[PDB]
């Protein structure tokens, strides 16, 4: 062994060891807390702190060890906190109530001219705490199975001592820079300053510094501007460009703190003001009710306000900025004046309301940035971007608050615990955005989604969820997993299914959630090209949920999305399923399963709330006829056998093995080709029937409606529908010494297939002739009704076929007979 | 396994009992002398409760054998240590461990 | 029923009331507040410092802060990339630069002259620091994709070209002829092709959506309050054609010829013919709208608004063509003569002939008739 | 050998580039005129568009490209105006045909047939391909006219370089295969002579050609140079020069050392074996460096690269190739395996403390701000605990 300080002259060893530190950082990078714990055994806390304080260390090794400390102990917590820091969930507590824009004083009417010290004082925005684990290597290893144990926490290091050492080191660096010695720590001013500033910025963002520490940091940055009640601050020290970049990071943190303070002050004021407004409105309503109809017109005039929704009531009560009379805005003047005064205070704080010394953070940042740009032609593009972002914020503080407010949200004290749990789960999900999906990551994602869906705040505050962007994060993770190596197959089907189920529930929760997910329909349809590998929820299911039973969104649907889905359906009708071919299924020449999925989406697109959407239905019908392969080989013009012949051939396929399955049941007894073909044709007939025009349009005699009905009748003959409706169904029977012989629903002709035929017959052809009604009753309906009645015994009443027959009758047949 | 060799004597009277919290200062080395863990580096004594299976079997038995105020060397075979699985990234598979353990106090 | 039911604001949870108040206050008090900082910021950034301190012997002096900002954005635009990432900083600073050029009883001749000189000075502040080249580079880098970035770039270009700025025209033409890059005109052509026209299907969908009456309260959810589906990008279309017009304003013969034929480039795009093609598309859309409304006795308010938007876009396109050919540019005249302009003119004549009669027969459409 | 109408990204590739060659030698660079006979040469393959009785419209070798088979002309219209005579002149002549604007019908002079597209291929939708076979027909179609588009000097130079380099390297591969399995013993190498000098010079020229731009350069011109380099890398890869380099490397790798090579090729040939293999690896690195499309090709044959890390003749070059691939392609990172990681660590063990191996491991750990936990864990498990 040698002294590590010999690496100042042993340059090859120095380079190799610095790259070794880089490799340590890489192996623990981006949230690998297990590897960080492992590295704690190779570079212990004593070594890290000694290297931090060592002044003889070569610059590369000094920077490497500072970065290694940050990577092992602080990087994950800093990243999670930084992700959380852009949102303002303000609980309505006494601490929030006490928050004011300007500190109590008398310097000026619009609050004292002097701001409070940035980053100092009470802040109530919700931020989940930091979680660390001791680095011990004598504990018993988790006996639990692999990937089932909880995610590892980052190794712990004493944060109080670390922050004290960081502050002392920054002070010493400032003093040395003032002294202008010829042997800077690390061999250069950059190597002396940049690591210390990186550590200080990391600790600041994690928020471990106390108020006194923040005051010391502010004094080091600028002794005079941040004087409370070295003679030269860091900002005037003639530093390199990288040091200036670290300074820009510090200033960015403090500007973010000022913006957060503004948001919290606005929320605190809003609580009191809405309280006052609600009390005043209650009093006004009481007085109006006590009034004994002085005038009916006046009473209706006044009561319209209470008839209006609360948001409109708020808008009306606040619409007095430019002045209004008591008739327009009932709000009293003594209450209007409070809002006017607060608006003046907010403008003054943002600087929008109006020496060679700055005297404020905004002025200091503006002056510093402009002075740097005037003094030098800055060469670092990152530095230039940082300076000009800071300058823009300083000049447009009000626009900054305007853009930040969409991410602000107030909650009651009772929801704080659940919101914190939800925030922790969302932090885990967000952390999963920067790592390739694996088994452990999939388990963590599924657990986080489950916890979020169990959280009650998820249901009560859909606006909060949308502001947090939970749906976008989940969708991004799902799409990453899907896109990664999509060619071979879909990996982590459980993860994809969990994400899709979560997104469907998100759509169902609220109508604004549905619109927000609808905005991403093209993205979902783009990524839904590959499916059926999950066997559960899919991005196509998410897309359907984003439009289901919403007339506004259905009308907002795009012809381009419709053509994309129709092209997917055409591809399915032309090509076989590679997954089935790999599993060993016979090659039938097309893909009924995917075809059925796309047909289901189209059905939800065209049918809304029990009525056909003409705009979507006409487009879909035109696309389908323009690509005839979407109808399947049976409805093919040149050599199509026909719908009835196709269904009969599918029944034969189902009866015959080696034509229905691989014939060399992990999931729903694999897939059966005969049932798949029947299901595809049933879905197509159902979609066409739902595309059929409405009776009122037909009576009005719209040419478009009549033409569409004629096209549908051309596509599907009536005799084929009657034949399919007449096809016999397998009925449970008792045999083999009382054994129950039951048909396999997932591999046979079922009443759900006849339900689609009945729907098409009712909507397109209709029943208007008594002879036809009697004929269809005699051939198709009565036998099925008799079978359902006969299955009403104690043995067969609850069988799958019996229940399916009951559903078929009650949803398709009996309503039709009632109508006729 | 576990073999205990005294380095400095304890009081010789008080020994850890089941359910008692032992506070220790330890340094861990592989059988070939490579150090992999040490509580003295973190400057914080390590506390564990006997009978809760919080530590490896070799530790559980050796510290029980030790006495308050005693310094000892524990040689722990693989089976009493992390064994075949090891501690990925720290301890190789089938590794004998050597620990220098001082039992500071019992609580 | 719903009207009979009371929904008072005072019978609301405090946190819900707070969120509603924050939304309303943002909408009505903060957003409406007007703060003009663009001129002050641009003046501060343009001012240099201590020129007397370094007295750089070389005439080439270091860029001042505004120059450095423009250079940074030019570097971003020139970086080799597949697509131009949306950049809020660039969009904000482009908006600030565009607003710095204001273009502000009969006004006196001295007042008008002073306004012109002030606008010229404000535009020189920018185009003496590479703003014209930055605008061209950003348009080229957009690679024909519509969005906020290209919208901001076009608005900045219009701001620095307003009034037919000959110096800016010369700088842009010199830069284009020096770089000899086909990306700029490829992007322009792609944007023009993506520009939209009147859509009767979208109009019918919007009508049905508006007619539909939701059940819940207006405050709770949207209440059919959605952006226009018919000619939603009309502002961008007008900006694009205004930029193209401003390139040729003042009978700039060199730019008029360049817009038709880029001699030095490997491939050329005829922007005159591209403009004619868009005009033909718009004319066909307007004819479809007229045929839709021909049977109806009166044109409703939404139809009137859509007609007005289409007519404004058509007016801008016609002005751009006039700017292309005036001076005259004989090459552009011949190109237009051989183009499909005549069919568009025939369709427009038919639409004018019938719409004039229809709108004259009624008095509530006087403004629409005047616009036509 | 067949000609197609294709509309994908092939419009920027080298296989769609043609050269117009008037039948005269003097003033062959003059303005092209309507009805002037000419040949149409495919630049990258060196074959001429022509008509063969057995197969119809094809591209034939220069040996078979006689005037009757390979003479075409451009016509303004399909009318029967060929009766009009045409006489050559000494000079550039009158400008007649314009790039882009002019619409030209291609007519085979000897037969009078028109260049058109064959009838739509059956089951075209099931194919999923828009490629249309071209043919020579008596009538043709109304949209047979073609538009002549200029190509950049860089593109044309790259196409010609591809033609020459493909010829040279195919000759080299054939030479190696000539004596692949025949030991000379004591005597002549027992094969065809190898173009050693030509291969060496060509490799050096191509390395200089693909040399990346210098860092001291200004941003704008550096970006232009980077764009040009990416385009040329893509052109060569699309024409398949990367596969040719890989084949040459395989044939040379079959031999373990220069003496083993000399046992089959002779001492004189073996004097350049190490130089040629090193140059080949350098060229491969230059071809793929900074190009995600080229680097992603190794996601299918990563073992081909990793298994060669321990070869002592070109260790630095092979490591550089691996470094480029791992820096650029996340797909390779996803398909990395424990045996690959162990091979790289074995490189560390057997070649010494080289920081480039550590850089390779870092690139394995992280790429484009996304971490690969499997790679991180494998490196940690197989590198650290040994100490």
């Amino acid at each position: 062994c040698m002294d590590i300080l010999e690496l100042s002259e042993r340059l090859d060893l120095q380079r190799f060891h610095s790259h070794t530190l880089s490799l340590y950082r890489s192996v623990c990078a981006l949230g690998n807390n297990r590897v960080a714990h492992a590295l704690c055994s190779h570079v212990d806390q004593a070594q890290l702190l000694h290297a931090l304080e060592d002044a003889r260390l070569p610059g590369p090794l000094r920077a490497g060890y500072y970065d290694l400390l940050i990577s092992i102990h602080l990087e994950s917590a800093c990243r999670s906190r930084r992700s959380m820091l852009s949102e303002y969930i303000v609980p309505l507590t006494p601490e929030t109530r006490a928050i004011t824009l300007f500190p109590p004083g008398r310097s000026a009417e619009d609050g004292p001219r002097r701001h409070g010290l940035p980053g100092v004082g009470v802040t109530t925005s919700l931020r989940p705490p930091h979680h660390f684990s001791p680095p011990c290597f004598v504990v018993a290893l988790p006996a639990a199975g692999a990937t089932e144990a909880p995610a590892r926490l980052s190794p712990a290091i004493p944060l109080e001592a670390l922050r004290d050492k960081a502050l002392r080191m920054l002070g010493e660096a400032v003093r040395d820079g003032g002294q202008h010695a010829r042997d800077p720590v690390g061999g250069s001013v950059e190597f002396q300053f940049v690591p210390v500033l990186k550590l200080v910025s990391t600790l600041l963002v994690m928020g471990v510094f106390s108020d006194e520490d923040v005051k010391q940091i502010l004094k080091m940055i600028e002794p005079e501007v941040f004087r409370e009640e070295l003679e030269e601050g860091l900002l005037q020290m003639k530093l390199p460009e990288s040091v200036k970049l670290q300074m820009c990071h510090l200033l960015e943190y403090f500007c973010d703190q000022e913006l957060q303070h503004r948001v919290e002050s606005l929320a605190a004021f809003a609580e009191c003001y809405v309280d006052k407004m609600q009390g005043n409105q209650r009093g006004r309503y009481g007085l109006l009710m006590k009034a004994f109809t002085m005038s009916a017109a006046e009473t209706a005039r006044r009561t319209r306000e209470f008839r209006s929704p609360p948001q409109e009531q708020i808008n009306m009560l606040l619409h007095f900025k430019n002045g209004a009379d008591e008739e327009e805005c009932p709000l009293p003047e003594e209450i209007r004046q409070e809002l006017v005064n607060f608006h003046q205070d907010l403008l003054a704080h943002c600087g929008i309301q109006l020496e060679h010394k700055p005297q404020s953070l905004q002025e200091l940042v503006s002056h510093t940035v402009v002075r740097w740009a005037q003094e030098d032609f800055v060469q670092s593009p990152e530095l230039v971007r940082a300076m000009f972002s800071l300058l823009h914020r300083q000049y447009d503080g009000l626009g900054e608050l305007l853009r930040a407010l969409p991410r602000a949200y107030t909650i009651s004290v009772s929801s704080v615990e659940d919101t914190m749990s939800l925030l922790e789960c969302l932090g885990q999900i967000r952390s999963l955005l920067i790592v390739q999906m694996g088994p452990q990551e999939e388990n963590l994602m599924i657990q986080s989604i489950g916890n979020i869906m169990n959280n009650k705040v998820f249901y009560q505050h859909p606006n909060l969820m949308r502001a947090l962007g939970m749906h976008e994060t989940v969708m991004e993770v799902m799409v990453n997993v899907l896109g990664g190596g999509e060619s071979k197959e879909i990996r982590f089907p459980k993860m994809v299914t969990s994400c899709c189920r979560f997104l469907c529930y998100f759509c169902r929760i609220s109508r604004q959630n549905q619109r927000s997910m609808f905005d991403h329909l093209s993205y979902l349809l783009e990524n839904s090209g590959i499916g059926l590998g999950m066997q559960g929820s899919t991005p196509l299911d998410v897309a359907a949920a984003s439009v289901i039973d919403n007339n506004e969104l259905a009308l907002a649907l795009q012809e381009q999305d419709l053509e994309k889905v129709v092209s997917y359906l055409a591809g399915c009708g032309l090509q076989s399923c590679p997954m089935l071919l790999a599993k060993g299924y016979p090659d039938i020449g097309w893909n009924p399963c995917g075809g059925e999925r796309y047909l289901d989406f189209l059905r939800f697109a065209v049918f809304v709330n029990g009525e056909s959407v003409e705009e979507n239905a006409n487009v879909v019908v035109r696309l389908l006829i323009r690509k005839p392969e979407c109808f399947g080989p049976a409805l093919r013009g040149e050599g199509g056998s026909g719908l009835l012949a196709a269904i009969e051939e599918a029944i034969r396929i189902s009866e015959d093995p080696a034509r229905d399955g691989p014939g060399v049941p992990p999931e729903e007894n694999r897939v059966h080709l005969g049932h798949a073909i029947m299901s595809f044709y049933a879905a197509l007939i159902d979609l066409l029937g739902r595309c059929a025009p409405e009776t009122h349009l037909i009576q009005a005699g719209k040419g478009e409606a009549l033409r569409i009905r004629a096209i549908l009748r051309s596509l599907v003959p009536l005799d084929d529908l009657v034949g399919i409706i007449s096809l016999p169904l397998q009925i449970p029977t008792l045999g083999k010494d009382g054994a129950l012989v039951q048909p396999k629903m997932s591999a046979s002709f079922v009443p759900d297939h006849k339900a689609s035929m009945v729907l098409f017959l009712d909507r397109v052809y209709g029943i208007e002739n008594q002879d036809f009604l009697l004929h269809v009753l005699d051939v198709g309906f009565l036998p099925d009704m008799r079978a359902a009645a006969s299955l009403d015994t104690a043995t067969f009443s609850t069988t799958e076929m019996a229940l399916a027959l009951n559903r078929y009758l009650c949803l398709a047949v009996l309503p039709l007979i009632t109508k006729c | 396994g576990v073999q205990v060799e005294t380095i400095s004597p304890g009081d010789g009277r008080t020994f850890p009992k089941r359910g008692q919290t032992c506070v220790v200062h330890y340094t861990g080395m592989l059988e070939d002398g490579k150090k992999f863990d040490s509580s003295r580096d973190r400057n914080k004594p390590f506390k564990f409760t006997l009978g809760k299976q919080e530590v490896i079997r070799g530790w559980e038995e050796g510290v029980a054998q030790m006495s308050v105020g005693q310094r000892a060397k524990l040689i722990i075979s693989s089976d009493y240590a992390y064994g075949a699985t090891g501690h990925p990234g720290i301890i190789p598979p089938h590794a004998t461990l050597v620990f220098d353990v001082e039992l500071l106090k019992l609580e | 029923v719903a009207c009979f039911r009371m929904t008072p604001l005072y019978n609301l949870p405090t946190h819900r009331a707070c969120n509603m108040f924050l939304e309303s206050y943002k909408a009505s008090w903060i957003l409406t507040e007007d703060h003009s900082f663009e001129d002050r910021m641009i003046d501060d950034l343009s001012k240099a410092g201590e020129q007397e301190e370094e007295e750089e012997e070389v005439e080439e002096k270091k860029p001042d802060p505004l120059h450095q900002l423009v250079l940074h954005f030019s570097r971003t635009a020139l970086t080799e990339k597949s697509k131009l990432d949306e950049d809020y900083l660039y969009m904000a600073y482009a908006d600030i630069m565009a607003k710095s050029c204001h273009l502000e009883v009969e006004v006196s001749f001295e007042e008008k002259e002073m306004e012109k000189q002030r606008l010229l000075y404000q535009q020189s502040r920018l185009h003496n620091r590479g703003a014209a080249e930055m605008v061209l580079q950003m348009i080229s880098a957009c690679k024909g994709e519509t969005g906020a970035m290209v919208s901001s770039t076009l608005k900045l270009g219009i701001s620095i070209l307003n009034g037919g700025n000959a110096e800016v025209q010369q700088k842009m033409l010199d830069y284009l002829k020096d770089k000899k890059e086909v990306g700029f005109f490829q992007s322009i052509q792609a944007l023009m092709q993506t520009c939209s026209v009147l859509d009767l299907n979208a109009f019918e969908r919007q009508n049905k959506a508006e007619g539909l009456g939701m059940v819940n309260e207006d405050g709770t959810v949207i209440n059919r309050q959605n952006g226009e589906k018919v000619m939603a990008d009309d502002e961008f279309t007008q900006d694009l054609f205004r930029f193209l017009q401003l390139l040729c304003e003042g009978h700039n013969n060199d730019f008029q010829n360049y817009l038709r034929t880029q001699t030095g480039n490997t491939t050329t795009i005829n922007i005159i013919i591209c403009t004619v093609d868009y005009l033909l598309r718009l004319q066909e859309s307007i004819s479809d709208f007229y045929w839709y409304y021909s049977g109806k006795d009166v044109i409703e308010e939404q139809g009137k608004r859509n007609f007005s938007k289409a007519m404004s876009v058509a007016k801008q396109v016609f002005n751009s063509l006039t700017e292309y050919i005036q001076g005259p540019c004989t090459g552009n005249q011949q190109s237009l003569a051989h183009s499909r302009l005549w069919d568009a003119v025939v369709g427009f004549l038919h639409v004018f002939a019938h719409m004039m009669m229809k709108l004259a027969q009624d008095s509530s459409q006087i403004e629409l008739l005047k616009e036509l | 050998r067949l000609v197609y109408y294709e509309g994908g990204p092939v419009c920027t590739h080298a296989r769609s580039l043609w050269r117009l060659e008037p039948l005269r030698i003097s003033w062959s660079g003059s303005h092209l005129r309507w009805g002037q006979p000419l040949r149409i040469r495919h630049v990258t393959t060196g074959r001429y568009l022509g008509l063969t009785e057995d197969q119809g419209l094809v591209v034939v070798d220069a040996s078979k490209a006689h005037t009757k088979a390979t003479s075409f002309c451009f016509r303004i219209s399909k009318e029967k105006l060929d009766v009009a005579p045409k006489r050559d002149v000494e000079g550039m002549g009158p400008p007649e045909i314009k790039y882009g604007e002019s619409l030209c019908f291609v007519q085979h002079v000897a037969s009078g047939l028109w260049l058109t597209y064959a009838a739509p291929d059956p089951k075209a939708l099931r194919l999923g391909v828009l490629k249309k076979k071209a043919m020579l027909h008596q009538e043709g179609h109304m949209d047979d006219a073609l538009s002549l588009t200029r190509c950049q000097q860089e593109e044309s130079q790259a196409a010609r370089m591809i033609y020459s380099t493909a010829g040279l390297y195919n000759q080299f591969i054939k030479g190696l295969d000539s004596f692949s399995g025949k030991p000379r013993g004591s005597g002549p190498p027992a094969g065809s002579a190898l173009p050693i000098e030509g291969v060496i010079l060509s490799l050096q020229d191509l390395i200089g050609y693909f040399e990346p731009p210098s860092e001291e350069l200004q941003h704008e011109e550096k970006q232009t140079k980077l764009r040009s380099l990416r385009n040329r890398q893509s052109l060569f890869q699309e024409e398949g020069m990367l596969s040719l380099v890989l084949n040459c490397i395989d044939r040379l790798n079959v031999y373990t050392t220069a003496a083993h090579f000399a046992e089959f090729a002779g001492e004189e040939a073996a004097e350049s074996w190490k130089e040629i293999v090193n140059l080949l690896y350098e060229l491969l690195a230059s071809l793929i460096r900074g190009n995600r499309t080229n680097c992603a090709l190794f996601s299918t044959n990563l073992d081909w690269l990793v298994s060669k890390l321990d070869r002592l003749e070109a260790s630095s070059g092979i490591l550089e190739v691996l470094y480029c691939v791992l820096i650029e392609s996340p797909e390779v990172l996803n398909i990395i395996q424990e045996n690959h990681i162990k091979s790289i660590i074995s490189l560390l063990d057997k070649h010494g403390r080289n920081h480039k191996v550590l850089d390779v491991l870092c690139s394995l750990c992280v790429c484009n701000g996304v971490a690969v936990r499997s790679n991180q864990d494998l490196i940690t498990e197989n590198l650290l605990p040994g100490r």
